[PDB]
């Protein structure tokens, strides 16, 4: 049948709450730091040709470059909607191998979290003394946001 | 319908005879329901017998406009771009002569392609591109074709919001059905912020990138891609980057300035477009107020209130049903809408807002009668839609006693007024052009109505022009010039190609015109007025709403019983205002070439198209084609085997399409029936007619394709007239 | 809420099909096998280097009088007899319809089971590979479009240009 | 900063006096026209005290009260007060 997709005074919101999510980690910049050093900026058009920001940032790069960019984002966006379809159940993904009883080793199971169940049981002592979880990373998101045009230049903090 | 309604059935009704009233198109054959079924395809008296619907497909079905306006635009831009000339005519304007359509050389064509400037065969233009165009702080000919395809985003998208209406499951009622904020959003935000947004893009990129064009260059020797951001260092010049100010305010000091704007007025010696120094101020000073203003408000209250004796006791409640009508809260509209187009047809030859216009004279009059049509073909409908209410619209007759009930009372009344007036002009209003011609051909001046004759004197001067180019000496601050360069007192330096704007005087000549528009603009509106008012009810038929707004006539007896309904009255209301705005263009043109277009040399002699010609010779009505007419369409009639000729080539078809809705406009109905049947039988010896009763048109219907061809006719007409003289000298 | 939307031939379609595509199969093992460097060289010398010419319109009408005759032998006996009028079966005839053919005739049949049946196994096969032959050569005929456009050098048309890298065209692989 | 810093306080004042103002002048509202100098509850005088806009008004006159001669024909005289 034709696929489907519902709105109900807030799907936008399940899938809208969802998007923030993952671009809660993809904030990236200071919730992986060791992934900038200096990456937040994308870097460009700077050929040899020419030219960045303008007085940029000068003392952008070396650089990671290339291609090969769309079919990334396409083909493993072609994934996004595979857990979202294989898992709408009829079971069988283990598809083992024809021969062989000694496939009893399983991995996991449906994992979110610490794996197939949680584990290993047996705890605490020290570590010790549903969506803030959400809420604080848009705190977090937003916030490069305005910080890459993070600027007042021609005169800078008033404050201080 | 009938068909599966239920509950049971996704299969869509493609197949089996008919729809829309009841003992409908019947199984039986017939052709007139063909004319039925895209006449009154819109309409609301079928469809279902509730609102809720309705208003639920005119926001989709709107949307496919906005849509449409967006696929049209693009093949304009996407045009106005590859198909190229505005590159050309940019460093090379004063010189060029614009194009953006050009033929491909089949059959005749090509004729119609000729050198029109940055070196190319084509087919100009008179719609002012290339013009608003004039902004791109930027550009390049592949750019448009961003802003192009940028066009069909808005669209595809902006179109499938039409989908994701009627078709998607619908809003209902209480959305439009509150009203309560609507107007409290529009005027506020896109009003505002659009005007504001504008502002943000006109000073930013535009201003500069035509601050330093109004001299020299080739693009790209300027107005980089991006070059405009943070680097406020070339936004140095034309002003600080505030340089000790922050966010207005007063502990500010001006020992030498005061941002952009330093108000201009007049026009720039170099590109008289009207500064654009100023562009800025007035879209910023608009937007605020929408910016303030679209907050109120939540609706009775304000209306629900001021009263008095032979006032309004219903203005108080002057409609629930205006949050229940459409048919009355879109005739209001284009009224407005309508009437605020053809004031734009004026304030712009009298103050341009584009650079290089006026000296474009033909790419900005064609615009003044373009908006001109529309600031009376939307106005005529804003008066058949009043009667599309007076018949029908609500359910029963909850409304009651109120500001109509009352303009009604009288109604035998407001229109016995507005008679008369119209007989007083006319005779004073007509006749009197007429003294002349019976009087000059008589032959005795002494006694004619000329500017010279009848006691006026060498000067006209002394009214209200003469207190508004010397008002910069008011209240008003100032700004060397005035307002609009065309106003009586000072200055005369305006442009070195041609010329532009100047004074343009009056008195008789100027006093009369004036007058004919009075009477044209009265006797028009007499019989919209009452037209809509006598919609439903009368002493010639009172058993008169029983059908609709239109039905053919009555019936033979009362005498005559014809005309009457306001289908009609929105169909001889047509009839003269295709007059209405046909001499107020007429006028225009030959005040506007006769005085003012013309051109400067040494000594600044001036040399109008004319030689003021007007002077003595438009108060004679044949002067109007001694002068007009047969004077200028000289260039129409010798317009063959040249470049523009596709005008000569036109103004013989549809001034031939005009002299064919006569045939439809003054013709019975029975008659082409009475001769249909004649066809029908030799049809029916060869075995070859009786399936789909062939049918004559159906009474309205005729009327309907009178009219509409007297229009299409009598208009393109003088499209034709006009683009064929200013293309050429003038 | 979803199309309305079609068919009904919804049954034919699927056999110009098999048409369309088993026959790309003609193209794509040919090509690739070419053979690289045979040992080696592609020359035709023959019928084709003292006679002046060979083909190319010569070559539709002979090459095409077959294709000719056996395309239109292909669907217009197919099947369908009965074949003529006057009231609905539907593909748009089935006018043959309720007969096949012929009441006793002759062997208008294949093979016993009052019908044609080609027996019962076989959906293997040519289910899935072959209305796979439909879907490969869409894309291998979507390299078709890679294997070529660019026009090596030998032309840059309506110049836009429009930027320049370096060149493209086929053989196999892929700087990158 | 700058002069603009006792200007971020004179934004400050500004932006105070119109809110201050504002309450008062729409707290009892529901009025429309009206008030005392017209029909019907005299007490007269001019009177004394009801208060937003003349208080603010002073206020901005007053700004300009101890910024007074020091931006002005800058300094003059030996001690203006006599005191040491
Ligand atoms: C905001 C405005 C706008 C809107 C949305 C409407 C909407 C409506 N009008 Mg309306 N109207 C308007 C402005 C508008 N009007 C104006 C300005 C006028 C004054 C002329 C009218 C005069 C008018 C009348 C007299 C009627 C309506 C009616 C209607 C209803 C019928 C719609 C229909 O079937 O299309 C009608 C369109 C066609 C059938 C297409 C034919 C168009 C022809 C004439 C072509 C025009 C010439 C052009 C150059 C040809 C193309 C080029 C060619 C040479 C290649 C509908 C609710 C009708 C009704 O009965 O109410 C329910 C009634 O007939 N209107
Ligand atoms: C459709 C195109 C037209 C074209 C050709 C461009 C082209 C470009 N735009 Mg752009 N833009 C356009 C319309 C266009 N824009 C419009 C209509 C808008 C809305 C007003 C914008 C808003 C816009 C923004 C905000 C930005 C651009 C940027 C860019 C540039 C990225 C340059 C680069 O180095 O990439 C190739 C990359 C390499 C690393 C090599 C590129 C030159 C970006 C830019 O110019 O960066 C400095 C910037 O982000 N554009
Ligand atoms: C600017 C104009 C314009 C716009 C936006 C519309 C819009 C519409 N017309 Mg319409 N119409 C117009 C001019 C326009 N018309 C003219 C000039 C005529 C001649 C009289 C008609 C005669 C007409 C009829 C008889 C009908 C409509 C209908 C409709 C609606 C149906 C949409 C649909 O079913 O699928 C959209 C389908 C496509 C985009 C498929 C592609 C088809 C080509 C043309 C593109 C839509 C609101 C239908 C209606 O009543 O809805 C209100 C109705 O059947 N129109
Ligand atoms: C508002 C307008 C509408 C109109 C009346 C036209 C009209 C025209 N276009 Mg056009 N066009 C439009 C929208 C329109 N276009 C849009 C939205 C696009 C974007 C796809 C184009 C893209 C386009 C191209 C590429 C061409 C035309 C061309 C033409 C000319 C021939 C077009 C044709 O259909 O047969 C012919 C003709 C003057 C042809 C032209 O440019 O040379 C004459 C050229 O073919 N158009
Ligand atoms: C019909 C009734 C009622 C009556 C009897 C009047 C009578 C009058 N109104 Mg009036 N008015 C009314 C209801 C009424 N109004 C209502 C309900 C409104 C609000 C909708 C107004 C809004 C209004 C305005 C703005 C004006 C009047 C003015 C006038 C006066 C005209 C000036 C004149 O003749 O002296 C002049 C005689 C000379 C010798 C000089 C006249 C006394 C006019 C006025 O104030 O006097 C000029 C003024 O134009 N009225
Ligand atoms: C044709 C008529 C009518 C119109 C449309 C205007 C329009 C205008 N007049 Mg004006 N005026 C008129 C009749 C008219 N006047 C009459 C009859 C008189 C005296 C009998 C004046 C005496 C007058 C003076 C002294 C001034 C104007 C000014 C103006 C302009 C400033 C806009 C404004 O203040 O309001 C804004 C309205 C809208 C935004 C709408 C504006 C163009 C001012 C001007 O332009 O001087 C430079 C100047 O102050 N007028
Ligand atoms: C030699 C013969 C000639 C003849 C008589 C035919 C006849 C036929 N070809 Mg065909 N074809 C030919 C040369 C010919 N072809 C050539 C030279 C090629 C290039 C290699 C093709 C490639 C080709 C393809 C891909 C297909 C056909 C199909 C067909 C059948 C339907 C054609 C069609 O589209 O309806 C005409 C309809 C119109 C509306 C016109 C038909 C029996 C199709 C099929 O299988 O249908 C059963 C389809 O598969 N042909
Ligand atoms: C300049 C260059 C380059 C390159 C390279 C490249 C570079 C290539 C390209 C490719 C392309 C592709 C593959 C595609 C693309 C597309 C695009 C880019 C687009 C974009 C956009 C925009 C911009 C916006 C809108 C959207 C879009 C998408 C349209 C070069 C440079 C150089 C130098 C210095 C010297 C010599 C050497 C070299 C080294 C050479
Ligand atoms: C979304 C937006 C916007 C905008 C802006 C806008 C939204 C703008 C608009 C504007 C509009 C306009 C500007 C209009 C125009 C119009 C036109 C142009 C038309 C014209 C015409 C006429 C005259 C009539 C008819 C015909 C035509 C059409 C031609 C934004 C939003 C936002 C948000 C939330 C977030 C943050 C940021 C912001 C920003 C705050
Ligand atoms: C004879 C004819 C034609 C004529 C024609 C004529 C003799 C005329 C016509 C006309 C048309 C028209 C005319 C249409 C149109 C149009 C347009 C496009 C318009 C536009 C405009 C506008 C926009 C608005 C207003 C203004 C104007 C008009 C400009 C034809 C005939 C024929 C034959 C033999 C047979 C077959 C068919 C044919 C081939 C067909
Ligand atoms: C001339 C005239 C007619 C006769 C006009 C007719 C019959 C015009 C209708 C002709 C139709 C449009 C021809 C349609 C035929 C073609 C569409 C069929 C072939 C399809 C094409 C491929 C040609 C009236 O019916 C009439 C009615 C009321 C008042 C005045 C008049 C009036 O003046
Ligand atoms: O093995 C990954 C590769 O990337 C590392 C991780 O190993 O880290 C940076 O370097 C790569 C380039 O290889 C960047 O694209 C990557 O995204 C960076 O984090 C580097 O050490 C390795 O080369």
């Amino acid at each position: 049948s034709d696929p489907e997709g519902t709105g109900g005074f807030i799907e936008p919101k399940w899938l809208a709450y969802g998007e923030i999510i993952n671009g809660r980690y993809a904030m990236l910049g200071a919730v992986g730091a060791i992934a900038p050093e200096i990456l937040g900026k994308a870097g460009l058009i700077p050929q040899e040709t020419a030219l960045p920001w303008f007085r940029t940032g000068f003392i952008n790069y070396w650089a990671d470059s290339y291609t090969l960019f769309v079919f990334e984002m396409a083909l493993m966006g072609f994934a996004e909607h595979r857990r979202f379809q294989d898992w709408a159940k009829p079971g069988s993904m283990g598809k083992q191998y024809f021969l062989g009883l000694e496939k009893g080793l399983g991995g996991s199971g449906e994992p979110a979290y610490p794996g197939g169940p949680f584990f290993n049981p047996l705890g605490f002592g020290k570590d010790e003394k549903l969506k803030e979880v959400k809420n604080g990373r848009l705190a977090m998101l937003a916030i490069l946001g305005y910080f890459v045009q993070a600027l007042v230049t021609g005169v800078g903090p008033y404050q201080n | 319908l009938v068909d599966r309604d239920p509950i049971k059935t996704s299969f869509e009704q493609w197949a089996k005879p008919g729809h829309f009233s009841r003992t409908i198109a019947k199984g039986p054959d017939t052709t007139t329901w063909i004319w039925n079924l895209h006449a009154d395809a819109h309409d609301f008296d079928s469809h279902t017998s509730d609102l809720e619907e309705i208003s639920r497909k005119v926001f989709s079905a709107h949307f496919g406009q906005l849509s449409i306006i967006f696929l049209w635009l693009s093949g304009m831009y996407f045009h106005g771009a590859r198909f190229s000339n505005y590159e050309a005519w940019l460093n090379d304007p004063t010189h060029i002569g614009p194009s953006a359509q050009v033929v491909w050389p089949i059959v005749g064509q090509e004729i119609l392609n000729g050198d029109v400037g940055g070196g190319f065969r084509g087919i100009q233009i008179t719609s002012g591109f290339f013009q608003i165009w004039r902004a791109s702080g930027i550009t390049s000919e592949l750019q448009l074709y961003c802003t192009a395809i940028g066009a069909l985003v808005f669209a595809g998208l902006m179109l499938f919001a039409g989908w994701f209406h009627y078709h998607k499951a619908a809003p209902k009622l209480a959305w439009f059905q509150d009203v309560e904020s609507m107007l409290n959003h529009h005027l506020a935000g896109l009003l505002g912020l659009g005007s504001l947004s504008w502002a943000r893009h006109q000073v930013h990129v535009s201003l500069p990138i035509n601050q330093f064009l109004n001299a020299g260059v080739d693009p790209k020797e300027i107005p980089l891609p991006h070059e405009f951001i943070l680097n406020r260092d070339l936004l140095a010049q034309l002003y600080p980057s505030f340089a000790e100010g922050a966010t207005p305010f007063f502990t500010l000091n001006w020992s030498k300035y005061a941002d952009f704007l330093t108000f201009r007025g007049g026009l720039d010696p170099l590109t008289g477009g009207l500064w654009l120094t100023d562009i800025a101020h007035h879209h910023l000073a608009i937007a605020i107020l929408f910016l303030i203003a679209g907050h109120m408000y939540r609706i009775k209250d304000i209306l629900e209130a001021h009263k008095g004796p032979f006032t309004g006791q219903g203005h108080k409640g002057l409609y629930e049903i205006l949050t229940t009508s459409w048919h009355a809260q879109l005739s209001i509209n284009l009224a407005m809408l309508g009437s605020l187009t053809i004031v734009v047809a004026q304030h712009m030859y009298s103050m341009p807002p584009y650079p290089y216009l006026a000296t474009d004279y033909a790419t900005q009059l064609s615009l003044f009668t373009h908006h001109m049509w529309i600031g009376g073909f939307l106005i005529v409908g804003a008066a058949a839609h009043a009667a599309i209410f007076m018949v029908r619209d609500y359910d029963p007759t909850t409304r009651y006693n109120d500001l109509l009930d009352r303009v009604l009372r009288h109604r035998d009344a407001i229109i016995s007024h507005l008679n008369w007036v119209c007989i007083f002009l006319g005779f004073h209003s007509f006749g009197l052009y007429i003294h002349n011609d019976t009087m000059s051909a008589l032959g005795r001046p002494q006694d004619m109505f000329s500017d010279t004759a009848i006691q006026l004197q060498p000067v006209f001067a002394q009214w209200i022009q003469n207190t508004h180019a010397l008002a910069p000496g008011t209240t008003a601050p100032g700004a060397t010039a005035s307002t609009s360069l065309t106003w009586g007192g000072g200055d005369l330096v305006a442009v070195g190609n041609k010329v532009a704007l100047l004074p343009i005087p009056l008195g008789t000549a100027d006093f009369l015109v004036h007058h004919i528009h009075a009477f044209t603009i009265h006797v028009t509106v007499l019989i919209l007025l009452k037209g809509v008012l006598f919609a439903r009810s009368s002493r010639l038929i009172p058993d008169k709403a029983n059908l609709g707004f239109r039905f053919p006539c009555d019936g033979p007896g009362r005498g005559g019983t014809c005309q009457v309904s306001a289908w009609d009255h929105v169909f001889l209301g047509l009839f003269w205002m295709y007059n209405s705005i046909s001499v107020v263009i007429f006028h225009f043109s030959w005040k506007m070439q006769s005085d003012v277009w013309g051109t400067i040399n040494d000594q600044g002699v001036v040399t109008h198209i004319t030689a003021g010609n007007f002077a003595q010779s438009s108060i004679t009505i044949n002067g109007w084609l001694r002068d007009f007419l047969w004077a200028q369409a000289s260039q129409v009639i010798q317009s063959y085997g040249s470049s523009l000729s596709a005008y000569g080539l036109f103004f013989l078809g549809a001034h031939f399409v005009w002299a064919f809705s006569l045939m439809f406009l003054f013709s019975g109905r029975g008659y082409w029936q009475e001769l249909i049947e004649s066809i029908v039988w030799a049809h029916n010896k060869l075995k070859v007619a009786p399936a789909t009763q062939p049918r004559a048109l159906s009474i309205v219907q005729g009327r309907a394709v009178g009219v509409t061809h007297y229009l299409l006719g009598g208009i393109a007409t003088t499209w034709a007239f006009f683009l064929a003289r200013i293309i050429a000298v003038g | 809420s979803d199309p309305e939307s079609l068919r009904w031939n919804v049954q034919a379609e699927l056999v110009h099909s098999r048409w369309a595509m088993l026959g790309a199969a003609g193209i794509f093992i040919p090509e690739f096998l070419t053979k690289l460097g045979i040992l080696n060289t592609p020359s035709w010398y023959t019928a084709g280097e003292q006679e002046y010419f060979t083909d190319t319109t010569t070559l539709f009408i002979v090459e095409l009088v077959f294709i000719g005759w056996a395309e239109g032998r292909r669907w217009a006996d197919i099947l369908n007899p009965g074949c003529v009028n006057t009231d609905p079966i539907f593909p748009n005839n089935k006018l043959t319809g309720t007969d096949v053919g012929y009441p006793g005739g002759l062997w208008f049949d294949p093979l016993g089971w009052g019908s044609a049946s080609p027996q019962k196994l076989k959906e293997l096969r040519t289910k899935e590979i072959k209305n796979g032959r439909l879907a490969m050569l869409a894309v291998m005929g979507a390299w078709f479009q890679h294997i070529y456009t660019g026009t090596g050098p030998i032309d840059n048309l309506f110049a836009a240009h429009l930027a320049d890298p370096h060149a493209t065209i086929f053989a196999a692989f892929t700087p990158k | 900063d700058y002069i603009g810093s006792s200007t971020n306080l004179i934004m400050v004042t500004t932006t105070t006096l119109m809110l201050f103002a504002g309450r008062f002048g729409l707290a009892p509202s529901a009025n429309r026209k009206a008030t005392a100098g017209l029909k019907l509850e005299a007490r007269e005088s001019g009177i004394q005290t009801g208060d937003p806009a003349g208080f603010t008004l002073a206020d901005t006159l007053a700004c300009g009260a101890v910024g007074h001669i020091m931006g002005v024909g800058i300094v003059l005289g030996l001690k203006n007060t006599g005191v040491l």
